This record gives C-alpha cells, structure tokens and sequence, in this order.
RNA sequence: GAAAUUGUUGAAAGGGAAGGGCAUUUGAUCAGA
RNA sequence: GGAAUACUGCCAGCUGGGACUGAGGACUGCGACGUAAGUCAAGGAUGCUGGCAUAAUGGUUAUAUGCCGCCCGUCUUGAAACACGGACCAAGGAGUCUAACGUCUAUGCGAGUGUUUGGGUGUAAAACCCAUACGCGUAAUGAAAGUGAACGUAGGUUGGGG
RNA sequence: AAAUAUGUAAGAAGUCCUUGUUACUUAAUUGAACGUGGACAUUUGAAUGAAGAGCUUUUAGUGGGCCAUUUUUGGUAAGCAGAACUGGCGAUGCGGGAUGAACCGAACGUAGAGUUAAGGUGCCGGAAUACACGCUCAUCAGACACCACAAAAGGUGUUAGUUCAUCUAGACAGCCGGACGGUGGCCAUGGAAGUCGGAAUCCGCUAAGGAGUGUGUAACAACUCACCGGCCGAAUGAACUAGCCCUGAAAAUGGAUGGCGCUCAAGCGUGUUACCUAUACUCUACCGUCAGGGUUGAUAUGAUGCCCUGACGAGUAGGCAGG
RNA sequence: GAGAACAGAAAUCUCCAGUAGAACAAAAGGGUAAAAGCCCCCUUGAUUUUGAUUUUCAGUGUGAAUACAAACCAUGAAAGU
RNA sequence: GCAGUCAAGCGUUCAUAGCGACAUUGCUUUUUGAUUCUUCGAUGUCGGCUCUUCCUAUCAUACCGAAGCAGAAUUCGGUAA
RNA sequence: GGUUGCGGCCAUAUCUACCAGAAAGCACCGUUUCCCGUCCGAUCAACUGUAGUUAAGCUGGUAAGAGCCUGACCGAGUAGUGUAGUGGGUGACCAUACGCGAAACUCAGGUGCUGCAAUCU
C-alpha cells in the first residue's frame, strides 16, 4: 500500500488532440506538432494548443481588434495570427495592410483586408513563412463575451444574469429584487 | 430551547482581567492605526459599541479602513472549505497593533544593514534565519566538579 | 421514530478532500467599506494625477 | 529487559551563562544498551533533580565491567517495585560472578514471584557482601558451608531420536 | 574524534561529542489507521510506504517532525557505511518527476552538477557531512524502498518504542544494522 | 425441432446434501510441431 | 606490567553450496584489463550435450487427494440468516418518444443567422432552387411616461502567454 | 493557570531616498491615499514537501448510519440513549483474533523468488516437546488485549519481603513445681469472697504471682491461666506486605483455553535466540492506466502509428471511457 | 460603627469607615464610581436619505446590532456625545 | 429473588447454637422494569390438561457435622437432584 | 534634588501607625460689593495675597508592618496533559516510553519609574 499524497490516474485535464475531425484540421495539428516538437519556438507550442481548443475557446477576432492590435507601437508591420475565424466589422472605417493568418474568413473580414491591400492566408502558409513565428501577434477574441457566461455564478448579491425564457414587467423582478416587495437579493 | 445570542458564551471572553477595570487608559486612544495595519483582535468588556463579535477575539487582521473612532479589520474567517472575507468595524478599544511582524521589520532592517556592509566588506551575508542546531563537540572538565554518583530513593510514605 | 441530531463527523474530511483554500489574496483591494468622504477625495486626487502625469509625457 | 550491561552515565543539565559547568551528576544503570541507559537515566534524574533531557546532555556513557568477573559473589541487593496495590522496599541477596548477572537474577526473581515487569523495578543499591554472616538470606547461606557437595538426583538425558531402543535410567 | 576523546579522558575531562547532524528515517507502519498530523508529516518526509527510508538533517524544526512521526518509523543515526551501501544499492534520483536510477556518474552530474556535485560518492559525501546543498541532494534522492529486515526485527512486537523493546523511535547506532538488514 | 422434465445404453463417483476455487495423481480425449 | 580474547563496528577482503529469474534483440553508452592490437563478468544468456518426435510435455474433461468455499437478489448500520422473492425451463419483460429548455461538444455561416408556412421544380413524401416576412441576435434601462451607451490612441494601475 | 487545539507574520504586491495629485485632513506641503523617479537577485530574507498551480462550468448519488481509543452528558446499567476529535465499517477483500462488519496487521492488476507484519512453533497445523531463571497441585487448576465476567472477605497451602521483638545471663514449644500474704480491697446486691457489675489497678514477701485469664459455687470451696521456676539446648515469636493456588463460587439439552490433551507444562511472570507465513515490503516478468518524452528524412501501407522512460492499480451508490 | 426630645430594634438629623459587598425595568451573565448608579437642567439622535458591515448563514431572508457618508437637530463652555 | 463479609446488639450470663443493626461485596434471570437488536409479504397471542427432560438456591428419603442436641420433637449446616 | 501645571505606565504607586520637611511652590487660610450657587459663601462663585500657619493637605522616611511587584536547580519536573503498546489490574484505576509542563507553598529581593513645561536657598 501507498499512501498516496494526489490522486491516481488522473488526466491531463488538457486537450492533447482537437475532438474536431476535420481532416484539415488534423492534418494542421500534425504540421504544428512537428514543429513544436523540432523547433522549440513558444509559438509553435502556444499555436498548436489553440488547435485543439473549442469553438467557444476561440470566439471570433474581428478586423476591428485586428486593428487595433496593429495600432499597439511597432506592430504595424507584424502577421497577426488567429486561431480561429476572424469576422468582419463594419464599425471600423479605415482598415491597414497586413497579413493576417488564420483558421478560416469570413468573406466580409477576406474582402476588407484584400481591399485594405493585404494578404489572408492559411496557418500553414504562415507555418512556411515564420516557421519559428517570427514578427507575430497572436490574437484572441474575447471568451467571457459569451451570452452563457453572464448566467455563471448566479446567486444572492451576484449580479449575474439570471436564466430566463421571457424578460420584462412580471417575469421575475418582484420578490427578492426590490425592497419594495420583501427585500432585494 | 436553545440559545445563540450575539454575545453568548462569552462570559469570561469579555471580562475585565481583574484588578484591571474601569476606565480604558490614554494611550489606547493615542494610537494611531493606518490602512495596511496589521491588528489583533481583543474585545474590550467595558466598551459595548464597536465590540467585535466573539468569534474574532484573538483574531489579527488588517486595516482597510478608519473612521471617527473605529477601524475597518479585514479577517479571512473559515467557513466550511474555504475562507471568506470579513470586514469588522471595531473601536479602536477592542484593538492593539500587532507584534507578529516588528521581529519581521527589525529583521528586514538588519538584513539590509548586513548586506550593505558585506558589500562594502567582502563576500559574505547568510541573510536566512536557520532552526536551532545540533550542539557542537564541547569538553567537559571535572576540576572543582567531580562528578556526584545518585541512587533511586527507596519508597516511603511520610504522611 | 427517533434519529440522530448532530454530528460533526466526516466534516472535516470532506472539507480537506478539496482543501482548505486561502482566499486568494489580490493586490489593489476592494474600497468596497472604505469612509466614503475619503474614496471622494481619493476619485479626485487619482483623477488629478492622471491629468498631471498625462500633461507631463512630453 | 534483556542481557544486562551496567553503564555509568554522566549528565550535566546543560550550563547557562548564569551557571557554567553545572553538577555533572553520575549514575550506575543496568540496561541492555546505551539508548536505554540514558533513558533509565533521565528518567531517575527527573525523579530526583530539576532537570529533563531538553534541558540537560549526556556528557559521558561508558560501559564498566565487572572487576572479577571469574570470582564468585554474594550480593545484597536493595530494590524498589509497585505492586498491584502498592510501592514496597525488598532485600534480597543473590549469588552470582557479576553485577550484570546478579540483575538479571534480579529482574526474573521479580517477575516471577511478585510479578513484578521491569517497568515496575527501581534497582536502589546492589553491593558485594564482603564477608561472609553478614549474609542474612538463609538460601544464600546454604551455599556458604563449609566442603559443601551435593549429588544431582533423577537425571533426564535429552534424546535426540523419537525412539529409544532401552528404557533409560536416571542414575548420575 | 577518537584522540579528543581519549585526550579528554587522560586530562581527566569528558570530550562530549557533537550532537549528530544526520538521522535516517525508516517508515515502519502500514498506510492505514494514521492521524491526519502524523500522516501529513510523514508525507512531507517522503514516508509514503513502509519500509520507505529518508535522510533527514537534524534541526530543531526536523526533530519536532520525528517526535510526531515517532510511532511509525524506526529512525537514528547512519554511518558512512550505511549510507554508502544505501546509496549504491538503492540509489534513485528523482529526474523530470522520473525515479532514475543512479547507475552512473554522468547522471549524478547532469543533475546535481550546479551544486557542486559531480558523482555518486560526491552526493554520499554531501549526505553524510551535511553540506550547503544538503536539502537539494537529499530531495534529489528518491526515498528509498527498502526490504523488510533478513534476520527479522529482532523483536517479537514492532509498534513499542525501541527503549520498551518494540522497535519505533530512536534506536540511534541500531539504526545501521537495521538499515543493513533491510537494504 | 431448444430447454425444463424422462427412458435406455455407455462412462464415472457416492459413510448424514450436492455444487465450487488453487494444485497435482489417475482414466478418457485432443490440438499444435 | 605486557598481552590475548570477548563484544560492537568497518573492509571498494577472499571464497563454497542452494533457489528463482534470462526481460531486451544489428551498433551507439559508461567502464575495466591490455602499451597497442584487441579482450571482458562493462546499457538484460549464452555455450556444450542427451533422450523423445508422441499423447511424452501440454490443453480439456471426469474422478481422487490437501486446504479453502454458507444462497443468490433486495431493503438495511448490520443477511447465510429463524427477513422478504425465487420448484424448474422456454419466450416476452421495464429511463422511451415528444414540446420547451441549461451546460458541454461537433458542424455551417457569421453581425448576422434559420431553404423545407409557402412557391418553383422533380427521376415525385426524396433531391434541387426561391421572394417577402417572421423568430432570435446586433441595446439597455425604468412600474411607466420616457430616455438611451468614446474626455481619453474605447482610459489608468498591476499581473499576463506570445 | 497548563497540555492539546487555535489567529497572524517570516518580503520585490518588500524596504529605503526624493517629491507630484486631491474638492479629504492639518494652524501650516501638515498628514492620508494613490502616484513619477532612483537603489538593493548567489541565502529574494526559517524547515520539510510539492504525479505543479490557479480557474470555470455542469451533473450523479447521498441527505436512516454504525463501531473502536480518547474527552464527555442522561441513566443503576445496557450490545441503552446523546455529543467532541480521529481512525474505521458501510463501500473491504487478504494474514491473525477458532468462529465475528468495526479489533490487530496490512489494504488488493496477473505471476515468480526472497523477507516479514499481527499472530504463532506438543498434535490437529506450517514452525524449537528450544534455551534460561523462578512460581503453581486446584475432589470446579490455568492458559493471551477487544472478548465473551467475577467481588468484598478469608487460608501455618506455598513463595518472596517489611517492621518490631525474645535468645547460651538459656529464647519458642513441650513436660513437671509454685501461682502467695494485707485481702471477703471499696460499693448496690437477697447473696457477689479475683472471675454479674460501677469505680479503684495499691502494698508486702518476693525467683514469681492480675485486687485476677477462664472453668466452677447461691456464696464459698475446688481446678486453670497470666508471672516465676525445674528439664532440654539454638534459634524463635508477632503484626503486616503481595505473588501463585484454594474457600468465597448456585441454573436449567451434553460441551467447550477452538479440540485433543498438557502438571520441573503444552500453565503463570520474565529474558534470549531460532523458525513458520499475508493479496504487506524488495527485485524481476507480463497486462492495463496515467504522466513525461523521441520519431514524417524516404522503401515507413497502421503519426489517434511505432518506440523510450517513470510511477501507479481496493471499491457499494454513482460518473465517465473503450469495447 | 459612633452620636440627637418625643423617636424605641425601623422614621429625621450628623460624622466616620466603606472596590461597590448597591443600583442600573425584567431572566442570567458581563460592564460601570468625579459613572453606565442617585438628583437636577435642557431636550427629542426613538428624526431624514439610501448604501456598507457583524451574528444566525446558503455567507439567502428576518430580527438584532456595528461603523461611516449626506442633512436637520439636541445638549454642553467645549472637546465631544 | 438469593447469598456473603464486618460485628453494635438479641439470645437471662455469651457476638457468631440460632440470629443480627449501622454499612458494605456479590450472584441469578423463575419478578417487574429499562432498551428497541431480531420478527409487521404473519414465530398462533392466557390458563389448564398430557408428557419428557434438565437445574439446585433440598420439602421428603440416604449418610453425616453442629445446637440454647437429656429423650422425643425440632433448628442450622455438608455430601447429595 | 524639592515643588507646581499637564501627564504616560496605573499599588514597587495602595492601606495602617508614627516621625520629619530649609527654600520656593502647593496648601490650609482672610472677606462677601460684584458674576454665581446653596437650608447654610460648608461645597461652588467672586475678592484680597492682605490678617496667620506648616496644624492638616502634600512630600519623604520609618515598620522582622498588611498588601502589591520581581526572581528562584523553593516546592516540582510534582499535579495535569499530547502521543504509544495484543502494558499491569476483575474492576476502580495504575505503571512505563517519547514530549510539554503548572498552581499553591517556601525563600530572597524591592516599595514608584518616568515625559513636557515652569519655578526654587
Ligand atoms: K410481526
Ligand atoms: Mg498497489
Ligand atoms: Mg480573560
Ligand atoms: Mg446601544
Ligand atoms: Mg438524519
Ligand atoms: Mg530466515
Ligand atoms: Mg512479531
Ligand atoms: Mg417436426
Ligand atoms: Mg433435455
Ligand atoms: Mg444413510
Ligand atoms: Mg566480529
Ligand atoms: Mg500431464
Ligand atoms: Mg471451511
Ligand atoms: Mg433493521
Ligand atoms: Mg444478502
Ligand atoms: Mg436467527
Ligand atoms: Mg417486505
Ligand atoms: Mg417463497
Ligand atoms: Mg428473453
Ligand atoms: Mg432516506
Ligand atoms: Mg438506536
Ligand atoms: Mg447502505
Ligand atoms: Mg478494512
Ligand atoms: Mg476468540
Ligand atoms: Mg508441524
Ligand atoms: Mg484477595
Ligand atoms: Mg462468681
Ligand atoms: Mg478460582
Ligand atoms: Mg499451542
Ligand atoms: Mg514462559
Ligand atoms: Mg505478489
Ligand atoms: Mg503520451
Ligand atoms: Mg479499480
Ligand atoms: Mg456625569
Ligand atoms: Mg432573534
Ligand atoms: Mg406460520
Ligand atoms: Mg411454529
Ligand atoms: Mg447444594
Ligand atoms: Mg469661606
Ligand atoms: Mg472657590
Ligand atoms: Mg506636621
Ligand atoms: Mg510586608
Ligand atoms: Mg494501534
């Protein structure tokens, strides 16, 4: 017997391949798994996990928060890397040239940058270019954005977006949210 | 029934340390405690307001905040699996500053005086304290000590 | 029928199955009880020292 | 508790600035080895002394032989022991080469008349009786007379084999 | 060590030996049925199985360690002897979270060489005189597995102190022919 | 044309149940090389 | 006074007998001996020899022998229970589908999304194509009237992968 | 006023130096908070450890408990009823306690070898009818904790002790002799003379003899004993103490140190070795799980592939995964 | 305790001693002596606004309480409360 | 319910022939309680009749010891179911 | 060093009984028109510092003083207590091992220290 100080077998608790079976996709873990293997550049390692991550671990970085990473002082000419979709948005109004690497496009977000005058190009075209992801910038979107995020952790004092079908006047905004009606929260 | 007032089971926890009742001396008003300021928790029997609950007598915390004549103490008080963040509003009679870190600022005083003086000195600092340890070799002289030979007393009553 | 009424039994296993956690002390802590005629003055001398150290980036 | 040794140990209750070079207090134990010779003997300290072993040392452990250990004795032996409802003060005399052997004859005629363990026994003095009528036990003095012989009837001779062929005699 | 002693006896002193700055600490219970206190203090001396042996260097924060832990494990004092036979038989280090064993130099070295160690009799050394990097060496020890006893442990009751004839506490020199018989 | 259940034949065992586990003896039978 | 011996301990002292194991499968390494060739007990067994070539080993099965072995299921703190169901066998026999939903995951598109109410079409309940709407989302808040999201490089400080 | 338990601190989110903001505060650039700038990494300021840390979501079952040591309440008590801490059983097999949920030991993948734990070694039954010192004879002996009961009080049974005494100037026991005088001491009593009783405890002669140790009388008397002698000649007496044994000790079918049986034990107390064996420890092999890695440079068709390394493996309710 | 007509053993007056052996609404515990007790004077902070916090606790509610803020007041010479 | 230990007293005198206060130690499970462990998909719930066996804390019978046993009768106790 | 005003720690400072106190200070002390308060100029208020005194307050000393404070190889490593054993004991409880460790008692010493400012033979 051992008196053992954690427990036994446990996981990982990390994804070591994506549950996607895109093929694409796979043969996109392979290319970044032999790269983080033989080139011991963080961003191969740090690229390749995102592979694997969720469609919810990857929520969509607009050409707007491209932008604005690339305004950051002396990103201007750095190959933004997005692992995952990159979406358009017309809110923005003046758009530069870069290249942009990512998992897919929208055709809006490919349209807006070719006509900014710069290039969209696949992760493993950005592997061929910076193969040690040289002059990069990784981008993630924002994942606490989600509309189920601002129901986690609902409770008394939270303020934290309780789980309703129907909103407004009678649905859930009587007793226990005003003072009026025996007490608030 | 049972009983679980605010106050309950406190009967010698709030007690005025016989011979020592009365009025609360001048210098515990003449203390002045900052925001940071690591505090213990002793209520005073004499002063009803601002008393700390029962379960914070003996608890150290820190000053988040002063008013008038009170402190806010922050104390991690234990609740089921984890700790929570208490927030006290506690006159300043039922606390006192804390010794548990002027061993620890004396120390970190004498640690920069050492190492500025190695620096000036040599090569030398061992900054960490260390546990106490195995006694050293020592000889022991028997001159004027002889050593005294002792027996195990026999058994006897004397009552 | 009569059952049992307390115990605190297995409590404290259960709660050291996952740990006794400190509360995860943050630097900058919440003003949350901070005297309210001090958090007034602190917006408007914090306010003042952006303006100055702003002014002063040249 | 086992094959006895005897040890002198020699404490010191360990010196102070106060007090250097304390009373170096000495004892003569009987125990099967050093560990439980010192033991034995914080443990009289502490009954008799303001001392403890965090706050004393051992300055000295040594072994004493018997002088001759190939002389036969007669030891008085003064003991104390806790019985089952008591604490009593006994003499007894033993005939032995030894200290450590007479101990030892101690500990099992202890135990096996008064039941008493060897937690239970305070050895208080054991000391040679130099000369003989001041030995005061009769089952000592009968070993004391004079061209002292005696046979050694019904002899039981062990066999090796399950089976005698014989039908063996106890002659000696 | 030997002439101080006897230089002491022929001036008629008493040449009190150092106090010893090693123990060798053997868990000799089983898993089931420990306090909570001396079962986390076990774990934080690596006695996670029986007959699982440890160095430990002996401060006061240490000695309170064993008085806790005194019940379950047979410790003492190790020779040269004991922990040269230890570390060449026994010998593992803990490499990567990987217990490797110490089957040559160049492993010793690549581990323990930022310390000054270069070799397995450069980390006996640094056990037994207990150097400035005597925690690293030690911790980069892996605890070691020992046998039960060959001859048997000499008593017919293990779970008594050692001074009560059982075999837990400090059995100080005993220690080594325990140890020997159990490795 | 199953099983429960039954007859005959053949084999085997059987001092107040039978059945089972590990191991091997003996009898019968059999694969692989 | 000079030894010896006991006891305890040490030797990187020598050596005999017994048992179990032989995993790995070109080389790579660390060593030892040897001036050097090379050899080796040095990152896991090879060498020589004999009998058999089949029920001999072995498997299966019946029996015998040594030791062990309470009747399953269930409720229960506790079942072999003098607690309940079960004489036996075959077949049937118990978390399903739907409406609306939470989390998580996969997919498509993405500030948009949903062709399939319906229309067109068809090799005809399929497949293919489609307008206007509608639903949800892109704005919240207030009981409501109502109002409605950039001082700033969409802020400062701290940590932060890259 | 302890012990145990318990709060806090042991640094870079620190320390030190200079001076910017404010509508707060001060008599006052006084202070408070937040700052700009500058200096200090070998031990960045105790020990030990760290199959890493931190974080989030969502869900099952559960919400009758019970047992053991210790603390403890009610109760005479309970295998009762209720609390505290811990460890367990439930949910757990394995070796031991004959047998048993909880005790001891130890927790479990499949095997081999070795060593042990607790417990044992007369035979059942693997292992010394081993060694050593003693104690016990039971016409109800005794024989390993939990646990399957026994007490007060007793015993010239036997063993070992404590204390106080007597003794060659003659002890104890034993046999024989004396055991007197004042005196029927003073008092109710009907009678009371040493011996129904109250008080008084003397003197003499003494080697010695109580104003009497008992039998006895109505009272006497008569015997007897304390006390002293004669004989003998070396040890003896008393009160206690506690070991084993015995008495105390009585229930119902016939039966239980587990059985047989065991008596310088195969019982009891103690000590020393040797030996036996768990699914425990050590080493190795194999299976699987987890973790850390190597390997798309091809003939390499199995990169969820191949390979290297280390550790781990109990399980009801229940969850998930691969089949 | 020592003193004064009725007036003693209890009436009113005086002094001394008096660490609280009294009193503070109530049960008990704690607290309190130039006071928290007794007497006197003035008053309505037993007011308004909405937050924070402690106990019970799920860190929900309710009750009770704590410390502030923004007003208007009371009291005192004032600090303050 | 039954049995002991001490021994102030009863027993004309005399503790213990027979008793025995004030106390105290036990045994038994033929009382009644206490508890709720077993049984509520069911152990037939009083008493009597019949019949067998077991226990001894023995009423009688056998043999005895003791007495406030002269005999007779009786009482206490032992081996004994 | 004395004294005063304000104090800090709050008896080593308190309590009882005597003794002493130069200078200054403090104090008692003298008066009732005014402000003010009482049954009472006793308290409180005001006035004088003049009429007098160290009697008291106050300060210090004394006492095998009471109390209080400190220390102790004093009691005592005792009581108690954490951990351990298939330890003892019918039990009640007790012993032992590894640790922690009192209180009473006894003895010895001591009897305010000190800050700011002013003033004094
Ligand atoms: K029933
Ligand atoms: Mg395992
Ligand atoms: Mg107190
Ligand atoms: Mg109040
Ligand atoms: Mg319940
Ligand atoms: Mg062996
Ligand atoms: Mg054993
Ligand atoms: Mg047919
Ligand atoms: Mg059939
Ligand atoms: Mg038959
Ligand atoms: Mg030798
Ligand atoms: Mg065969
Ligand atoms: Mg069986
Ligand atoms: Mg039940
Ligand atoms: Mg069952
Ligand atoms: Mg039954
Ligand atoms: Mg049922
Ligand atoms: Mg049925
Ligand atoms: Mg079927
Ligand atoms: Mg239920
Ligand atoms: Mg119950
Ligand atoms: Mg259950
Ligand atoms: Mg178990
Ligand atoms: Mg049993
Ligand atoms: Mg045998
Ligand atoms: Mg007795
Ligand atoms: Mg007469
Ligand atoms: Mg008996
Ligand atoms: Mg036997
Ligand atoms: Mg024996
Ligand atoms: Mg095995
Ligand atoms: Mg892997
Ligand atoms: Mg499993
Ligand atoms: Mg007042
Ligand atoms: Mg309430
Ligand atoms: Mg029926
Ligand atoms: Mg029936
Ligand atoms: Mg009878
Ligand atoms: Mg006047
Ligand atoms: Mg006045
Ligand atoms: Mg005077
Ligand atoms: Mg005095
Ligand atoms: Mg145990």
């Amino acid at each position: 017997g051992i008196d053992h100080t954690s427990k036994q077998h446990k996981r990982s608790g990390h994804r070591t391949a994506p549950k996607s079976d895109n093929v694409y996709l796979k043969l996109l873990v392979k290319l970044y798994t032999f790269l983080a293997r033989r080139t011991d550049a963080p961003f191969n390692k740090v690229v390749l996990k995102a592979l694997f991550l969720s469609k919810i671990n990857r929520p969509p970085v607009s050409v707007s928060r491209i932008a604005r990473a690339l305004k950051q002082e002396g990103a201007a000419n750095k190959t933004v890397v997005v692992v995952g979709t990159v979406t358009d948005d017309a809110r923005i109004f003046e758009f530069p040239k870069t290249t942009v690497a990512a998992l897919r496009f929208t055709a809006g977000a490919r349209a807006k940058i070719v006509k900014a005058g710069g290039e969209c190009i696949t992760l493993d075209q950005l592997a061929v270019r910076a193969p040690k992801g040289q002059n990069t910038l990784i981008l993630r979107g924002p994942r606490n954005s989600r509309e189920a995020v601002r129901h986690f952790g609902m409770g008394p004092h939270k303020g934290k977006a309780p789980r309703i079908l129907s909103t407004g006047r009678k649905f859930e905004r009587a007793r226990g949210r005003r003072r009026s009606k025996g007490f608030k929260v | 029934g049972k009983s679980h007032g605010y106050r309950s089971r406190t009967r010698y926890m709030f007690q005025r340390d016989f011979r020592k009742h009365g009025a609360v001396h001048l210098s515990t008003y003449l203390k002045v405690y900052k925001v940071g300021d690591i505090v213990d928790i002793k209520a005073n029997g004499s002063i009803q307001k601002g008393m700390p609950h029962k379960f914070y007598q003996g608890k150290t915390g820190v000053v988040y905040n002063v008013t008038k004549s009170s402190v806010g103490v922050i104390i991690n008080k234990m609740v089921g699996n984890r700790y929570l963040e208490k927030r006290l509003n506690l006159r300043v009679e039922h606390i006192k500053h804390s010794k548990c870190r002027q061993e620890f600022l004396e120390r970190v005083k004498a640690n920069a005086a050492k190492r500025a003086e190695a620096k000036a000195q040599g090569v030398a600092v061992q900054l960490k304290r260390q546990p106490a340890q195995p006694r050293e070799s020592r000889i022991v002289s028997t001159e004027g000590n002889v050593p005294q030979t002792l027996a195990p007393v026999p058994y006897e009553t004397f009552i | 029928a009569k059952s049992k009424n307390h115990t605190a039994h297995n409590q404290t296993r259960k709660a050291h199955r996952n740990g006794i956690k400190k509360p995860k002390t943050y630097k900058y802590p919440s003003l949350k009880g901070v005297d309210p005629k001090f958090r007034r003055n602190h917006k408007h001398a914090l306010h003042g020292t952006a303006k100055a150290l702003a002014a002063a980036k040249k | 508790m086992a094959h006895f040794k005897e040890y002198q140990v020699i404490g010191r209750r360990l010196p102070t600035e106060s007090v250097p070079e304390p009373k170096l207090f000495r004892m003569r134990i009987f125990a099967s080895n050093e560990v439980i010779a010192k033991s034995r003997y914080w443990y009289f300290l502490q009954k008799l002394h303001k001392v403890k072993k965090a706050s004393g040392e051992i300055v000295s452990i040594n072994q004493i032989n018997e002088a001759h250990p190939t002389k036969v004795k007669n030891f008085g032996v003064w003991v104390r022991y806790d019985s089952r409802s008591g604490t009593h003060n006994m003499y007894k005399e033993i005939r032995d080469v030894s200290r450590v052997a007479a101990v030892e004859t101690l500990y099992q005629d202890m135990a096996a008349r008064h039941r008493a363990r060897f937690r239970s026994i305070h050895i208080l003095k054991v000391a040679e009786i130099e000369k003989t009528a001041d030995v005061k036990r009769q089952y000592v003095k009968q070993f004391l007379t004079k061209d002292l012989k005696f046979p050694l009837p019904h002899r039981v001779q062990k066999s090796t084999k399950t089976f005698s062929y014989k039908r063996p005699s106890t002659f000696y | 060590i030997i002439q101080a002693k006897r230089d002491a006896k022929a001036a008629g002193s008493y040449y009190v030996e150092a106090q010893h700055k090693l123990v060798f600490v053997v868990r000799i219970k089983g898993i089931n049925k420990i306090p909570p206190k001396p079962r986390k203090v076990l774990q934080l001396l690596r006695l996670t199985r029986i007959n699982s042996g440890t160095f430990v260097k002996v401060t006061k924060a240490t000695l309170e360690l064993l008085k806790l832990i005194e019940p379950y494990v047979a410790y003492g004092y190790p020779s040269y002897s004991t922990i040269r036979q230890l570390v060449y038989k026994r010998g593992f280090g803990k490499i990567n979270k990987q217990r490797v064993p110490l089957s040559d130099n160049a492993i010793i070295e690549a581990n323990l060489g930022k310390y000054g160690i270069l070799s397995i009799d450069d980390l006996i050394h640094e056990i037994i005189t207990v150097g400035p990097h005597f925690k690293q060496a030690n911790n980069f020890l892996w605890p070691f597995k020992l046998s039960n006893p060959s001859g048997g442990w000499g008593v017919p009751r293990k779970f008594k102190h050692f001074i009560q004839g059982g075999s837990f506490g400090n059995r100080e020199e005993f220690i080594n022919k325990l140890v020997k018989s159990m490795n």
